[PDB]
RNA sequence: UUCUGGUGUCCUAGGCGUAGAGGAACCACACCAAUCCAUCCCGAACUUGGUGGUUAAACUCUACUGCGGUGACGAUACUGUAGGGGAGGUCCUGCGGAAAAAUAGCUCGACGCCAGG
RNA sequence: UGGCCCUCGAGUGCAAAGGCAGAAGGGAGCUUGACUGCAAGACCCACCCGUCGAGCAGGGACGAAAGUCGGCCUUAGUGA
RNA sequence: CUCAGUUCGGAUUGCAGGCUGCAACUCGCCUGCAUGAAGCCGGAAUCGCUAGUAAUCGCCGGUCAGCCAUACGGCGGUGAAUU
């Protein structure tokens, strides 16, 4: 229908901030773009987090 | 007993028919009490035989009650006789045709059956037999 | 649910309304993706009287790659299925829809048929 | 674009890894379905405005505002009041907007669960449910200060034990 | 409330074959006023019948 | 202190049976409802009376 | 002259399910776009115009009594008349009619019109 | 809000009964037949009453047409 | 920064340390990071003070291995209004 659906562009630009740029359709032409899917740390952040941090033994021998 | 919900308070009276040939079998039990005679037996006559071969057995066994009430009968009061005003939470009415057990009994032997089911038959305004399982 | 069955559903439910009678017969219309169907039936004696198709037209007019039914064939076949049952004695007809919504083709298709003068 | 990306590569190994016999019989995904669940929207007008104005960004086009099936006694609803605000989104709006729970939901979330193989298991038809990201970031953020329902239902053809949740698992949800 | 109520035409008191006044009875009148077309008054054809 | 005596006297049925000869116009079912639903050279009525439109016999299928 | 597929009508109503088959033709889904048209949003539905591949879904045909529907005979309750018993509740006879439920079975419909090849 | 199952158990301004599943139940467009003059024949029938109605003319409403519409699914909501 | 629960406020909690002392969990202090609670001058009532006083800012001592001391005992700095 005409007059009332916004306009579905198809040129739209997403940028990222680590110099990539990939083609989607969607509202707005230009999307600045933080840690999107490809090449986020899901494989990392579950290393760092919950996976190495505890520590009770060797904490308190890097003090003696 | 008496049920809990009724669909209806007051319900009128209804005449009995010929032997009833569906409630004649036994189902549970080994033994029962069989009705050669319609009436009327109210929850009272069924708690004066229920008390009567529950205590008659005593030991062991187990003892099945099959009919329930399941129809008012409104007894009007000594008002000079126009109306039917008030008289459901009167006295409970079971209806019973000819061929249909009225108590069963299991886990009681021969006599004892016998003196049980026999003995708690004299609580009861109409004339029946034990039936044995056959 | 299905689309068969909504079209079917719709014309049991168009079939309610009217009737072939005697005096006047009902022509009955199926648009398949490949061939158009026309029927003049009458309901009173169980029996077709003039029945055309996109199998009847076609043997001229037609284009098998092309989606089969449209609006130009739909004029075709109204334009014989108006011209076959005038030569027999049907001139005072009750149009009914397939169980298919009126705008489309079958504009162009009953008016094809009012075109030979038809009484609608 | 990533439907050219679900026609050649993710359709024939589903084909040959259920081993079928024909093309049409392998599943696909049919429509998906936003509603954001209001109890109070017709008291809230900005708040049903901020649905068809920041909804209507959020998807792809403008969102419904739902009439009540019934009225229940206790909340204040009555026969045909706005009880949530939804959309139905289909086509390649369906796979531009899965790209976008892709995109805009699965890195971007502080939870890191993604698709469960403990939620959404049995269905009649595969369904798969989320309640996540009130705003998408095309949509300055920090104005709408209430955490407001969103639902997106996918919808498949599937009528099995595995191919909703490899169909998933093919596409950009891993968990 | 439900008020019983006439509608009414256009009068033209006239010397036409029986021209005259037609008020009809109707009812439910407790909103806006209501000119509905009821016709075949002494003028055959007619619309907006007010009151 | 009754409650009671609230009789009605309000009458339907069937009026022309099967096998029998109907008018134009004869009433052929009086009904509370749709018994029996209208078929061929009949009439449904405005509270849906069945009357025949034609003479001769009346049937039921 | 069978199949195919629009169409009905009688119907014991003919359905669910398990199996096998059909794409020459026909019917049906699927992909592309939207000008009339359209969905309180979506070409999901409806419409128009085409690529035109499959039987996957849906239709059609053939089997099965596993459900479902239907359903006996004989009996028996009941009942019309003519009577009899009982204190009552109520029962029994002569003749006529005759159940229901259950069971043995029956049923995966049957007849017509028109257009291909 | 999405999907399967049972298929009429929901609903119909309100009491119940009989109805009604591609509906008489819910929605949308246009609407004013909630007209005028009537009316063959029926039901109910102490009378008074009351109910249904094919069909005709005028002037229309909807629909593309076929057709349908003389208020409401019906029975109560009234007074010579 | 120039009006905000804020570069106000610092509570509570976590991680990592140091010191004292046989020993620091219940129950010591202190450092480094993390969090940033309540609290926008306080109802009814109520208290101290007549001048180097009030208010305000620090420093020291005692006991003491170390400390719960925001207390106590002192000592200066700036320094009023009112009767």
């Amino acid at each position: 229908k005409s007059d009332i659906h916004p306009e579905f562009r198809e040129d739209a630009k997403v940028y990222c901030n680590g110099e990539l740029v990939m083609t989607t359709g969607g509202t707005q032409k230009d999307y600045t773009v933080e840690v999107w899917s490809g090449n986020h740390p899901f494989y990392l952040g579950n290393r760092s987090a919950l996976l190495l941090d505890a520590d009770q033994v060797e904490k308190f021998r890097k003090k003696y | 007993l008496s049920p809990k919900r009724t669909r209806f308070r007051k319900q009128h009276r209804g005449r009995m028919k010929g032997i009833s040939y569906r409630g004649n079998r036994i189902c549970f039990g080994r033994y029962a009490l069989q009705a050669l005679e319609p009436a009327w037996i109210t929850s009272r006559q069924i708690e004066a035989g229920r008390r009567a071969m529950t205590r008659n057995a005593r030991r062991g066994g187990k003892i099945w009650v099959r009919i329930f009430p399941d129809k008012p009968v409104t007894v009007r009061p000594a008002e000079t006789r126009m109306g039917s005003g008030k008289g459901s939470p009167e006295y409970w009415v079971a209806v019973v045709k000819p061929g249909r057990i009225l108590y069963e009994i299991s886990g009681v032997a021969e006599n004892i059956a016998r003196r049980a089911v026999a003995i708690a038959a004299s609580k009861m305004p109409i004339r029946t037999q034990f039936i044995i399982s056959g | 649910h299905t689309r068969r069955e909504d079209r079917t559903a719709r014309h049991v439910r168009i079939r309610k309304k009217v009737e072939g009678t005697p005096e006047r017969p009902r022509l009955c219309v199926f648009r398949s993706n490949k061939h158009l169907y026309v029927q003049v039936i009458d309901d009173t004696k169980m029996h077709t009287l003039a029945a055309a198709s996109t199998m009847q037209k076609a043997i001229s007019e037609n284009i098998d790659y092309s989606a089969g039914p449209t609006v130009e064939v739909a004029q075709k076949i109204g334009e014989m299925i108006a011209k076959s049952c005038l030569e027999k004695g049907i001139t005072k007809v009750a149009f009914d829809r397939g169980g298919y919504p009126y705008h489309g083709r079958v504009k162009a298709l009953a008016d094809a048929a009012r075109e030979h003068g038809l009484v609608f | 674009r990533l439907k050219t990306n679900y026609i050649e590569k993710m359709v024939p190994l589903l084909k040959e890894e259920f081993s079928y016999s024909n093309i049409l019989e392998v599943p696909k995904v049919v429509k998906i379905v936003v509603n954001c669940g209001i109890g109070d929207a017709s008291q809230n007008a900005k708040g049903l405005d901020a649905a068809i104005n920041e909804l209507a960004l959020i998807t792809g086009q403008r969102p419904v505002k739902t009439k009540a099936k019934t009225s229940i006694a206790g909340f204040k609803v009555r026969e045909g009041m706005t009880l949530g605000i939804a959309v139905t989104l289909r086509g390649n709006l369906m796979y531009s907007f899965l790209d976008r729970l892709i995109n805009l939901a699965l890195p971007r979330t502080r939870d890191f669960q993604g698709v469960n193989p403990n939620s959404f298991d049995g269905h009649g038809n595969y369904s798969v449910g989320f309640r996540e990201q009130s705003v998408f970031p095309e949509i300055k953020p920090e104005i709408v200060g209430k955490a407001r329902g969103m639902d997106v239902c996918i919808t498949t053809t599937a009528k099995t034990d595995k191919e909703a949740y490899k169909l998933l698992s093919l596409m950009g949800m891993p968990f | 409330v439900k008020v019983i109520l006439e509608c009414t035409g256009c009068v033209r008191k006239s010397v036409n074959k029986g021209s005259r006044g037609v008020s009809r009875y109707i009812t439910q009148k407790n909103r806006h006023n209501t000119p509905s077309r009821l016709e075949l008054r002494k003028f055959c054809p007619y619309c907006y019948k007010h009151t | 202190t009754k409650n009671g005596r609230d009789s009605k006297g309000q009458r339907l049925g069937v009026k022309i049976y099967g096998d029998q000869v109907a008018k134009p116009g004869a009433i052929i079912i009086r009904q509370r409802g749709t018994k029996f639903h209208p078929g061929k050279n009949v009439g449904i009525g405005k509270d849906h009376t069945i009357f025949a439109l034609i003479d001769g016999l009346v049937k039921f299928e």
